């Protein structure tokens, strides 16, 4: 495995997003989701990193 | 002038204006509509713009530009020949934004009906509006139900409408004729015999056109309202190519054993999918095998209140998915759905399934790569998880409970 | 591993399944759980990545993003453990697409229910699900009735339901204990003594829980089914601030003087609607003077069966424009209408609202200039002919005749 995969599976913590949260995301700072592809925080939102 | 015949209530708008000029205060329609047009020009030029001299466009649904217009116009009519406020409007034949399935509609009192099934509609070079001639015979004025393509033979004399006329064979037509008693060949003697009835249709017909209450063996004449009693029979005319046919006696017996014979008409395109595959079951649209079944079926935008051919057509599905069990050889229950055939199996808006697509509730079959924007036609998601979407919304009639 | 025992009319999925792992077989849930995971690993890693371990988050409502393959876990879980078709399906609290006034609802067999009143929802730190003991001691299981916050006694036997253990005082959580007829506590014993019934509140709450058909004296137990009798309680609560409180017999005895309660609530609006005026009353807006009672009232998009609480509102604005004529002098029945509060005093859609203003149906206030789509929460028409338009439209309850 690449390390930077190793370390996206440790990573692999971001349930904060919504209360009922079905999975927990690699983190992101817009809380992109590869498996399914559009973001749980979007820049729209107030919930994105910045 | 100051007319005392008051409207009736089912007589259409065009019928109580002959009737007004029926008094001998004016020889013609026309005069009077002059006559109305200079008051008008003297009161109000946009009005006068808007009223049309001839009866062939003075219905509100005519006018696509300036309905606002008429019935400002119609108002004002109303005002200046001594009638009580709204006694033109309530017989007016008015606008509907409602689609049967991309076909405009019609609104009439409560009831709105599609746009093909008007007999005056556009004005076929020649065409009848056939008359109950001993209908007439107790009082000379149209019924609104006339004008319906579907309406031959009704109700309380129980007998055939009379097309042409007695003398000429010409087809009897009292917007073009400006009479509604006498026809243009001339109609000299009394009204004229009749054709009386098969006896059992006429109770066919009087279940369509009771309102919206009662249910029966024929899932057509059941606990409906008459709007969507319209939606059925324009569904069942294109789906066997009965565009041009309008006997009603041919749609009630074919309904009468509804959920039969659609299944079997299901049941073979099931059956024989497998034959018709260019490619891949996961890879093959829903239209590609099954062909139109989804979004020529009537909507389900009225109240969350779902259509009884919806109903049979999704309850299909739910048990196709049921035979088909999830393995890695792709199957009947792979085939793409666009994102129109699965808002009218959710029941909902396009921005509202959009909007599952964009908080990814719903999730499309391949990646749109950052400026794919989904085209709507366009088959997007598999009808496997579309349905297991459904069945995780409970309502009553699912076959969960029995 | 096959379980014998079967589901019974109004058994709770937890309650069940608790009662599948019952049979020793599995030491716990938890170890079925895992077993089951596994074999759904081998089987579909989709259905695998939705089917949770824990018994926590396993009902359908749940599942915000993954209820499509929630089904199919469950469906597979049938077939797995020897069960016919759809035998969890039926006990499962499924979804629901209709607001309770900005509300996410519920549905359960028929009924669909406002999760606010659900006891086990979000999961509270430390929570109960209240439990009748001399019920249990007949067969151990959790019904459905239980889950709701109004249902505080059984009749199954006329007591009153257990909260806490008779040995620690700790809230009785069947979830969070894994088990039906123990406490983590201990109950060593025999189920426990009960406080009886104050005796008549027992037939207001069966009053309650009976379907769809029947009057009495009472308009909120009167012809009506359950969905409905929730929405009048959920009213009632957000009108007093009530959000806390869920004592049935405070919202009964209210609702038996229905009429005169709310009418001299509305009386005192009208007689001092001068004396709050910041503007004409052409300018002002409803919700102004009247505050929210048009928008908080509960929806008739069923059927078109309108609410009583919604027939009685209504009936006094038809008797306020009957008062006030229509004079120069600017009155409480010109009060400005936005189209949501438009769309209920109509009982449609907003888009058919919408259409009516396109078309030049219903007539705004002031005319817009080129380029304002209406905003709708700002207050578009008259109170006025708004009424007018609506009592052109004939139904059979009408002061007319």
């Amino acid at each position: 495995f690449n390390s930077v995969k190793i370390g996206a599976a440790l990573q692999s913590i971001d349930d904060w997003w919504d209360e009922d949260a079905s999975k927990r995301l690699r983190v992101h700072e817009f809380g992109a989701d590869k498996e399914i592809g559009v973001a749980r925080r979007p820049p729209d939102s107030e919930q994105n990193f910045y | 002038f100051s007319p005392k015949a008051r409207a009736f209530s089912d007589e259409s708008l065009e019928s109580y204006l002959l009737r007004v000029v029926s008094e001998n205060f004016f020889d013609s329609y026309e005069g009077l509509s002059l006559a109305i047009r200079e008051e008008l020009h003297e009161l109000d030029f946009e009005a006068h713009g808007a009223f049309p001299v001839d009866l062939k466009r003075l219905n509100v649904y005519h006018a696509k530009h300036n309905s606002h217009f008429r019935m400002r116009a119609l108002g004002l009519l109303e005002t200046l020949l001594d009638l009580p406020r709204y006694e033109l409007q309530k017989l007016a034949l008015l606008k509907s934004d409602i689609k049967f399935n991309s076909s405009v509609a019609l609104y009439n009192n409560g009831v709105d009906i599609p746009l093909r099934f008007i007999r005056h509609h556009a004005e076929e070079a020649v065409d009848s509006i056939p008359v109950c001639s001993q209908c007439l015979a107790e009082e000379a004025y149209i019924k609104q139900s006339w004008h319906i393509k579907w309406v031959n033979a009704c109700t309380k004399h129980q007998c055939a409408l009379l097309h042409n006329c007695p003398e000429c064979y010409a087809p009897i037509n009292y917007i073009e004729n400006e009479s509604i008693t006498h026809c243009s060949c001339g109609f000299e003697l009394s009204c004229a015999s009749t054709s009386p009835v098969n006896t059992l249709s006429i109770e066919h017909l009087n279940k369509l056109l009771d309102k919206g209450e009662r249910n029966d063996s024929n899932p057509l004449f059941n606990n409906m309202t008459l709007t969507e009693r319209f939606a059925a029979l324009l569904w069942y005319q294109e789906r066997y190519s009965q565009t041009d046919n309008f006997c009603l006696n041919d749609a009630v017996n074919y309904f009468s054993k509804w959920p039969a014979v659609f299944n079997t008409e299901l049941d073979e395109l099931s059956k024989n999918a497998e034959m018709k595959l260019i490619d891949l079951f996961n890879k093959t649209e829903f239209k590609f095998i099954f062909g139109d079944a989804i979004l020529a079926c009537p909507s389900t935008q009225k109240q969350s209140e779902s259509h009884f051919i919806y109903r049979a057509l999704l309850d299909y599905l739910v048990t196709l998915v049921e035979s088909n069990p999830k393995t890695k050889k792709p199957n009947a229950a792979d085939l793409l759905v666009s994102v129109l055939e699965a808002a009218t199996l959710l029941g909902t808006s396009v921005e509202q399934v959009y909007r599952l697509y964009q908080n990814g509730i719903l999730q499309t079959a391949f990646r749109h790569k950052m400026n794919q924007r989904i085209n709507p036609y366009k088959g997007a998601f598999f009808l496997r998880h579309v349905i297991e979407y459904k069945t995780s919304f409970g309502n009553d009639k699912a076959r969960m409970y029995l």
